[PDB]
Parts: structure tokens; C-alpha cells; sequence
RNA sequence: CCGUUAGUUGCCAGCGGUUCGGCCGGGCACUCUAACGGGACUGCCCGCGAAAGCGGGAGGAAGGAGGGGACGACGUCUGGUCAGCAUGGCCCUUACGGCCUGGGCGACACACGUGCUACAAUGCCCACUACAAAGCGAUGCCACCCGGCAACGGGGAGCUAAUCGCAAAAAGGUGGGCCCAGUUCGGAUUGGGGUCUGCAACCCGACCCCAUGAAGCCGGAAUCGCUAGUAAUCGCGGAUCAGCCAUGCCGC
């Protein structure tokens, strides 16, 4: 009656909820394409339903935020499936192929001794 | 003519000077030193001293150039 | 109901001090309100490890503060004495509010 | 060892527009903040040494 | 000519803030101020009985100080009487005077700094300085250690062209940051002027 | 790579037709990142497609690719006291990748005024048999190899 | 439309125009097409006198710019260059006014490279 | 650009709101 | 990557009030968060192998030393280190030392260094639209309304600082202006208004607005940065700070 599915990386936090329903999605207030304005970014919340199929027999609720469009986008996209995850905790052959595996671990690292873009040492002139 | 800026403020340190001295007249350069100033009405005709750094140039301002920052007024460098 | 707050330097003296007087509060107050942490805040700070000319010698260290609320409930008259002169630790000190 | 410049604490801004900054320690009036009021050295140094409380080396 | 700082090493691992206290914004600088009004003029007058450290803690409004030495006669004075002028003379430099913590150790040869003070002072009173660390490293890890690595760096105990010597004995791992182990370091006396010295007993650490 | 391969990274498919092709190619458009104009001229033009010919995407896309991806070319050798021009069998990866790369150049060479404009133009004049990008090709091509003499070098 | 210096604005607003004419465009464009009334939006190809009369009236005592732009920036620039102020001083040779130097790196005014 | 410094790119710049941007 | 502790931040995964902003109550598990230990020891299945270990596969938060930090061993260079502090010696002193009034280290026919912004329409212009982040703010960040072409000027509320002052993150989204000129680009330098730290701001400041708007339509021989969240690009804060030429450094 309820499948929570988290989904979370690089500092953009998507924590999707879905309970049996329909296909509607409050992006922490309005819904998906709404949301992702022209954003072909839209079908990233939802490839975790193509998994097993059905895009409309499931109501959609998310409190998603942070970072900005995109990660939290995928974000939602990841957590939708662990809520697949919590519904049918037995579907590998579907949930890992097209599937996840932990947030992604690659955001902006740092800038130490100078070059900014960590490796973006000063070029050299003409000598 | 020359208020605009009204009285001829001179950041007292130059204004002060500036006023009553203005009785019994001038006398000329009276070598200034905080230029900071926005020279300004009664100094319409009057010689002093800008410290151009390590001088004092005697300067005597005019008419339609007087109320503007003090420091533009006396040079500072030496090329060509 | 009584507010606090242990603004420590040392990870073990908000500690010493949250544990101290949530527990033995806990004879006293409501039994206390859990040392509520804070996101511990951080202060960074670089300078030029090879003294004069050197723009990349540097490297960089902090200083920050830790934050504990601990808090009780029902202003029960005992707990005062089961915190308030019966603390431990060192490296913070003893805020308190209402 | 700057001796005669150790006038740094007599204020007198006499106009505000000179009394100015310095490192504590190792005196140095270039770089020197507040809440340490040390030379970049003076400073880091000594914290280097440690009888400079709490705050404690960077990571990450 | 680099290699980190033989505390920094230490920090959060063996070793940590001799004055322990905390503050804040607007106020820690100064209070640290008087610290080292105090510290200095502290091993000032008491480098004396060869002192060896200093923490000065801060729980509250009083400036705890437990110096550390291992010389404890003309420390406390025939009965009590330094303890003291030294207390007392305390208040001049902020007030908020300060119980005189006396602390001795138990054996010069695992204090590092001590016998760098000292190989360092002999050198002063001027001889066999390579001598000099051979030894007292010898004995400084001998005397129980995990390691003496010692050396001594500017103007050779002569020579109008200075120079660098060393030596050690069993294990000094200054690297594997959790060592755990005693680093000190000795001023130059002798007319060639700033002439340092250094030393690490390494304090096991298993 | 020192020693090892240092593999081919793979990307996932288009948004917007599932295809390892498409997402290819939009990164090319693309600059700065905006994933987004970027995809969007990919689709614009892909507009041109669909309307300026009825012809679908899906063959466009395709021919312009089998008309611009290379196949036999040259690099020297600085074997035998010299390097002489020896024409191989410009693998597919590559062949892949830059004629890619290169239709989307010469496209960016196109006049009209609108960047989907160009895509358009270059994609269909490829697949057909027409323009900048896959005629250099066919210079880079039969161009290499003059050095015939000297493919037999082996590269 | 004619106007001044025959600032003809073409298929462009109001805006567009002016900022084409003397010390004019930018910020220039905003007030003239605010005055005159029109739709920034118009392209500039039917400014009817009924309505550029208005605009173009007015658009002369206060404003100029055109055959008078140099007035204010020639006698006002002729006070500062002829007493011992500074405001002109940075243009007693062929430096930067603004700011700026010197020594290196102020062509734009000096000239071209030697 | 971020030296147009009048209108929009050149307040993003500066870090000036003003005649080109409310104080919010 | 996982459970352990706990919940004024964060949940509702289950409501009820909803003022429906999580406003009120309530639930601590989930996201949050400091903290704890467990988690590939080439350990197991397949190759190879006397061995180390590399290679295939599943398991999953991930190995193949997880991506990122700190750690730079022996010497080289007599490298750098006069004015960082320390220092041996040398010289010095009515002064090679002290304070003050101004200049000046920002003088230019020129060359080279590192960055800024730029030639634009896969852009500029305008209006409306959609979301971090690690930091910062007391005599300080500065709430909304009044003066506001503008810089800013006032009243003035808050915190007392994961709840309060900084902050408008931009590119992204939708239509609208322009249709490819030296242009709405570009914004020099000289066109104007103001904001402001400071007395004073000539020289020797930051800024808003008025007029002016130059060179350039990707740059010779040549020379640079960068293995993937990285390259590129777009932004926020940070110490020095009553103003600051910060387009520089740092962190995100």
C-alpha cells in the first residue's frame, strides 16, 4: 500500500514516496513535466517505472530539492525505484540491468594550491 | 557660480582655513595638504600650496575650476 | 522548561558536559531532552608555509564550535542540583536559558 | 627587530586615518587579521605548536 | 628543507594543546594574548630548573598553568618559598591568578627537548659536539625508547663554513602520522650565532 | 595509457529516442555543458527533418553517418631514417567519433542563421550525398592512400 | 524618422533609434522612447510625423547630444583643461581620463604602438 | 558583458542592484 | 554501503486540526545529523600460476589501493630567505636612528608576465518562470515602507544567532524586441547622474546615472591547460576590510 524509494547525490536530495494510485507527481509541490520545464530532463523521474513497467496505476509524491534541477531530477529517478525496491523486493533481472547502485560520487572535489579547476595550472607565455 | 556645493566645503581641514582668512583678504599659498576636498565657492581665486608628494607647488585656482576634489589639481608624476 | 546550550572546542568536553547533566538531570528534570547537537560549525583558515615569497607553500587548518542543546522539561526543582553542581568536563561552558 | 615603530598601540588615529593593523608575535603589520592578530607566521607557527587553543590542523 | 611539524604530526593523535581552553569569536586572540605575556615570561625566569613545558587550561575564568619540569627542589623553593614569588608576581600580567601547578617528570631521557637543552648547553660551554649527539642519543633511547634520532644543524661547533651532523638508534618513524613520539629543538649559544638543534625519542605507539 | 586500454566510456542512450547515437552527437552540438540548447537544436533540426522532408530522423541520421564515417587514410612512419605517408583501415571507434565530430564542424560551417537550421542542412545533404562534412571526408580518403606505394608499411 | 542628426530609426523600436544618433543607444534609447510613445517593439518604418513632432520637439532644449552634444562636453571639458584642476588633467597628454596607470598599457588614448 | 556594467550582465557583475536590478 | 544512539533540523512513511508555509499536535523510523562498529583479507565460482598476483563472474554502498584530502624519505641546488623572528660578525650614530607637513614606490617611447572583457545569435535585449553551497553578520549583517532616473538617504523590525541580518545563485524555462551591420555586440576612452569608507580622497578610490562611443567580425613564427564530474562554462560566500583599482588568492 506504500513503496518509499530515496534517491540523493551530489548535493541534491530527491526522496521519492509512491502508494498505490494513478501516474501524478508533487514535486514538492507541482508535478513532473511542470517541474521540468522543457526539460528533457523530465524522463529521468520515471525510468525506475519503465523497470517493470506502468506509468499510470501509481500515485506520485516526492520531497525533492537542493543542488538544482537535474541531480535532484535523477535523484528522484533512483528513489522512485528503491520505492520499486520496497513494492517488489524481489526483482533483480529489471531493478539493477537498466537499474542503480548507490548515489555517484563526482562532484566539483576542490581547488587547493591555486589552478582553480583542480588541474587548471596556469598556463605558460613564450619563452 | 561655484554653488553647486554650498558652503564651499573644503573638508575643514582646508575649509576652516579657507573661511575668515577670507577677511582681511589672501596673502596666497597657504600649502595644503588634505586635497580630499571638493573645493567649492569663496575659493574662486586664491593661491596654496598642493603637495604634489614631496613639494608645494604654489597653485592659484579660477573661477569655473575651483569646486572639484582638490587632489586633480596639482600633478604627481613625471613620464616623457 | 529550561533551554541550554554547550558551545565546546573539544569533541569529548560537550560530551563530558551534555552527558553529565542529561543523565544526572535524570533524577530531577523531565528526565532531561536529548544533548540536541547542531551542525557542528566550521572556520577555515591558509597561509604561505614558506615565509615570504611563495605563492603555494601555504596549506590550511580550523577552528570551529560544536554545539550541544540538551534542554529539560518540567522545571521539577531537584534537577537543579543534578547538573548545576555536579558537572565534569573542561573544554566548553555552562549556558543556560528558559 | 623594528623597535622604533612599537608605537602601533599609542592610537592617537589623530584622524582615525593611521592607526593601523599588526601581528601580535612576530609583529609584521602586512597580514594580520583579528581574531589572531598575528603575522601569517608568528601565527601559524606558533598554532603549529599547538599553545594555540583548539584549533587544529585541516583535512579533507 | 620542509617536512611537516613534528606536533602537527601529533595534534588529534599523541600529543595535544598544552593550554587547554576555549573562547570564541571577539575575545579568544587576547586571551591567548596573555598566554604567551605568560608562557614567556614564564620559561623567562624558570627555564631555571631547566622547566620543559607549559599548559596553561582554561575551564573557566582562572588560567589553570601546569608547568612541567623534573627539577622540583629549586622549583618549589627550600619548603615552598619560590612557588610563591612566582604565584603571587602571577596576577601582574592579567590578575585572575592561578593555583602554581607543579608538575615534575619521571625520567630525562624520554624528554627529548630537556636533552636537547642540554647536549645543546654543552655544546655551548664548547666540545665535541658529534660526540655530544652520538651519545646522548645513546643513552636518551637507552635509557628505555623505542629510538633516539638526533641531529644538529649550523656552524659545526666551528669551522668559518658551517655545516649538518646526525645520528640515531633503533626506530624513529616521524612519518606514520600517530607516532606518538617526543620532538624539541635547542637555541645556539656559542659566537657563531643561530646555530640550532633537534631530536626525537620515538614514544613506541603499538 | 601506459600499458593498458584505458577504455571506450560508454554513454546512456537518447532522451528522446533511446539512442547511443543521439547522445553522442548532442554532446558535439552542445558547449558549456547546456545538456539542454544542446539536445534542443538536436531536435529543432530534427523539425527540418520531419518537415522540410517527410523522410524520417531515424534514416536521415543513419545515411548522413554511413556518408560521412571515413575508411582508409594516412599518418607517416619515422621507421628507417624517415617517416613516409602509409595509409591504414580507419577503424570504426574513430571513424565513429570524428566523422561525428566532423559533420557537426562542417555543419557549424552551414550559412543559414539558426543552428538547428544547419544541423538540418548538413545531417540530410550527408545522408543524400552532398556537402562539407562527408565530402572533406572523401578528401581525407582517397587523398590518403596516394601514398599507396607506401600502406604496405603497415600501421 | 529625421530627427536631428537624421537618426533614422529602421525596422527597429523607439529605443533602437535614438541610441543610433550622437551619444545616444544605450540608456539613451529608454528615455527617447519613453518621451516620444511608442511601442518599443515597433520596428522603426512609419513613425508618423503627427506623433515624431511630439517626441522630436521636445527632444531638442533638453537633449543633445546631436549638434550640441559637444557643448557640454566641449566647454565643460575647456574649464577643467584651463585651470590647475586634475578632472582634465589625465587628458593634458593622452593618457586614460577614467583612470588608469599609465606607464604601461593605455594605447586607447595614446595611440597606436611604438 | 560584466564590464556593460549598466544593464544586466554588467549589475550580475558588478554586484550592483540599483537602476537595473530592485534590492529585491 | 549497512544496522547502532537520537531526534526543535528533518519525517510523515499513518492522521487529526490545516491559519494547508509542515502553521498547531503528533509520530523517530524514513531524508536530515553529528557519533559507533561491520563492510573483498585475490577471501569464493571459472582462467593462468611452483608462488606473488593479474585476469573472467556473481554479491553490492562499492575492491580490483572506492573518488577526494594530509604524508613529500636521502641529498642536489651553497637555490630563497636584506625589512618575518630569530642571528655571528660589520658598519653606525646629532646621527645609516625619531616624529611630523607633501611627494612617491600607481612617472612613461618601449618589451615581456599573469588575468579581465571582446568580436556574438547554439547571441545580445526585456519581462515573467523554475532550484545550492560551503562561509559569512553585535555595536554587525541589515527586515518592509517613506526620499529613490541611480549611488544611495531615513524610519525601521531580527538575532542574539541548524529557527534571526547577508542572498537577488546565474546558465536552465516562455513569449516578447532584434535578423546578421560594426550591429542592441563590444563596452575603451573621454559623454552624465548618484551610492559610499574616509576629513581630506588633485595626485592616489569604489559606485549609479547623463552624453560620447574608438579596437576588435576568434588573432603571425609561436606558445598553454586539461583523463570524467573532468575540460569548458555559471554563479554564492571568504581573510586583508570606515572606501578600495579583488578581473588577484581561497572554499564551495
Amino acid at each position: 500500500e506504500q513503496y518509499y524509494g530515496t534517491g540523493r547525490r551530489k548535493e541534491a536530495v530527491a526522496r521519492v514516496f509512491l502508494r498505490p494510485g494513478n501516474g501524478k507527481v508533487t514535486v514538492n509541490g507541482q508535478d513532473f513535466n511542470e517541474y521540468f520545464q522543457g526539460l528533457v530532463r523530465a524522463v529521468a523521474a520515471l525510468e525506475p517505472l519503465r523497470a517493470v513497467d506502468a506509468l499510470g496505476h501509481f500515485d506520485a509524491y516526492i520531497t525533492v530539492r537542493g543542488g538544482g534541477k537535474s541531480g535532484q531530477i535523477d535523484a528522484i529517478k533512483l528513489g522512485i525505484a528503491r520505492a520499486l525496491v520496497q513494492y517488489n523486493p524481489d526483482y533483480r533481472a529489471k531493478l539493477k540491468p537498466l537499474g542503480f547502485l548507490t548515489r555517484d560520487a563526482r562532484v566539483v572535489e576542490r581547488k587547493k594550491y591555486g589552478k582553480h579547476k583542480a588541474r587548471r595550472a596556469p598556463q605558460y607565455s613564450k619563452r | 557660480p561655484r554653488s553647486l556645493k554650498k558652503g564651499v566645503f573644503v573638508d575643514d581641514h582646508l575649509l576652516e582655513k579657507v573661511l575668515e582668512l577670507n577677511a582681511k583678504g589672501e596673502k596666497r599659498l597657504i600649502k595644503t595638504w588634505s586635497r580630499r576636498s571638493t573645493i567649492v565657492p569663496e575659493m574662486v581665486g586664491h593661491t596654496i600650496a598642493v603637495y604634489n608628494g614631496k613639494q608645494h607647488v604654489p597653485v592659484y585656482i579660477t573661477e569655473n575650476m575651483v569646486g572639484h576634489k582638490l587632489g586633480e589639481f596639482a600633478p604627481t608624476r613625471t613620464y616623457r | 522548561k529550561i533551554r541550554i546550550k554547550l558551545r565546546g572546542f573539544d569533541h569529548k568536553t560537550l560530551d563530558a558536559s551534555a552527558q553529565k547533566i542529561v543523565e544526572a538531570a535524570r533524577r530531577s528534570g523531565a528526565q532531561v531532552s536529548g544533548p540536541i547537537p547542531l551542525p557542528t560549525r566550521v572556520r577555515r583558515f591558509t597561509v604561505i608555509r614558506g615565509p615570504f615569497k611563495h605563492k603555494d607553500s601555504r596549506e590550511h587548518f580550523e577552528l570551529r564550535t560544536h554545539n550541544r542543546l540538551v534542554d529539560i522539561i518540567n522545571p521539577n526543582r531537584k534537577t537543579i542540583e543534578q547538573l548545576m553542581t555536579l558537572d565534569l568536563p573542561t573544554g566548553v561552558e555552562i549556558e543556560i536559558k528558559t | 627587530a623594528r623597535k622604533a615603530l612599537i608605537e602601533k598601540a599609542k592610537r592617537t588615529p589623530k584622524f582615525k586615518v593611521r592607526a593601523y593593523t599588526r601581528c601580535v608575535r612576530c609583529g609584521r603589520a602586512r597580514s594580520v587579521y583579528r581574531f589572531f592578530g598575528l603575522c601569517r607566521i608568528c601565527l601559524r607557527e606558533l598554532a603549529h605548536k599547538g599553545q594555540l587553543p583548539g584549533v587544529r590542523k585541516a583535512s579533507w | 628543507g620542509n617536512k611537516i611539524h613534528p606536533i602537527g604530526f601529533r595534534l588529534g593523535i599523541t600529543r595535544d594543546w598544552e593550554s587547554r581552553w576555549y573562547a570564541g569569536k571577539k575575545q579568544y586572540r587576547h586571551l591567548l594574548l596573555e598566554d604567551q605575556r605568560i608562557r614567556g615570561l614564564l620559561e623567562k625566569e624558570l627555564y631555571s630548573a631547566g622547566l620543559a613545558r607549559v599548559d596553561i587550561e582554561r575551564a573557566a575564568d582562572n588560567v589553570a598553568v601546569t608547568v612541567h619540569v623534573a627539577k622540583p627542589g629549586v622549583v618549589i623553593g627550600r619548603g615552598g618559598e619560590r612557588i610563591r614569588v612566582l604565584r603571587e608576581e602571577l596576577a601582574k600580567l592579567t590578575g585572575k591568578n592561578v593555583a602554581l601547578n607543579v608538575q615534575e617528570v619521571q625520567n630525562p631521557n624520554l624528554s627529548a627537548p630537556l636533552v636537547a637543552q642540554r647536549v645543546a648547553e654543552q655544546i655551548e660551554r664548547r666540545f665535541a659536539v658529534r660526540r655530544a649527539i652520538k651519545q646522548a642519543v645513546q643513552r636518551v633511547m637507552e635509557s628505555g625508547a623505542k629510538g633516539a634520532k638526533v641531529i644538529v644543524s649550523g656552524r659545526i661547533g666551528g669551522a668559518e663554513q658551517a655545516r649538518t651532523e646526525w645520528a640515531a638508534q633503533g626506530r624513529v618513524p616521524l612519518h606514520t602520522l600517530r607516532a606518538n613520539i617526543d620532538y624539541g629543538f635547542a637555541l645556539a649559544r656559542t659566537t657563531y650565532g643561530v646555530l640550532g638543534v633537534k631530536a626525537y625519542i620515538f614514544l613506541g605507539e603499538v | 595509457a601506459r600499458r593498458r586500454r584505458a577504455e571506450v566510456r560508454q554513454l546512456q542512450p537518447d532522451l528522446v529516442y533511446g539512442d547511443v547515437l543521439v547522445t553522442a552527437f548532442i554532446n558535439k552540438i552542445m558547449r558549456d555543458g547546456k545538456k539542454n540548447l544542446a539536445a534542443r537544436i538536436f531536435y529543432d533540426a530534427c523539425k527540418i527533418i520531419q518537415e522540410k522532408t517527410g523522410q524520417e530522423p531515424l534514416k536521415v541520421f543513419k545515411q548522413a553517418v554511413e556518408n560521412v564515417k571515413p575508411r582508409m587514410e594516412v599518418r607517416s612512419r619515422r621507421v628507417g631514417g624517415a617517416n613516409y605517408q602509409v595509409p591504414m583501415e580507419v577503424s570504426p571507434r574513430r571513424q565513429q567519433s570524428l566523422a561525428l565530430r566532423w559533420l557537426v564542424q562542417a555543419a557549424n560551417q552551414r550559412p543559414e542563421r539558426r543552428a538547428a537550421v544547419r544541423i538540418a542542412h548538413e545531417l540530410m545533404d550527408a545522408a543524400e550525398g552532398k556537402g562539407g562534412a562527408v565530402k572533406k571526408k572523401e578528401d581525407v580518403e582517397r587523398m590518403a592512400e596516394a601514398n599507396r606505394a607506401y600502406a604496405h608499411y603497415r600501421w | 524618422a529625421r530627427i536631428a542628426g537624421v537618426e533614422i530609426p529602421r525596422n527597429k523600436r523607439v529605443d533602437v533609434a535614438l541610441t543610433y544618433i550622437y551619444g545616444i543607444g544605450k540608456a539613451r534609447a529608454k528615455e527617447a522612447l519613453e518621451k516620444t510613445g511608442i511601442n518599443p517593439a515597433t520596428r522603426v518604418k512609419d513613425l508618423t510625423e503627427a506623433e515624431v513632432v511630439r517626441l522630436r520637439e521636445y527632444v531638442e532644449n533638453t537633449w543633445k547630444l546631436e549638434g550640441e552634444l559637444r557643448a557640454e562636453v566641449a566647454a565643460n571639458i575647456k574649464r577643467l583643461m584651463d585651470i590647475g584642476c586634475y578632472r582634465g588633467l589625465r587628458h593634458r597628454r593622452g593618457l586614460p581620463v577614467r583612470g588608469q596607470r599609465t606607464r604601461t598599457n593605455a594605447r586607447t588614448r595614446k595611440g597606436p604602438r611604438k | 558583458g560584466k564590464g556593460d556594467r549598466r544593464t544586466r550582465r554588467g549589475k550580475i557583475w558588478r554586484g550592483t542592484y540599483g537602476k537595473y536590478r530592485p534590492r529585491k
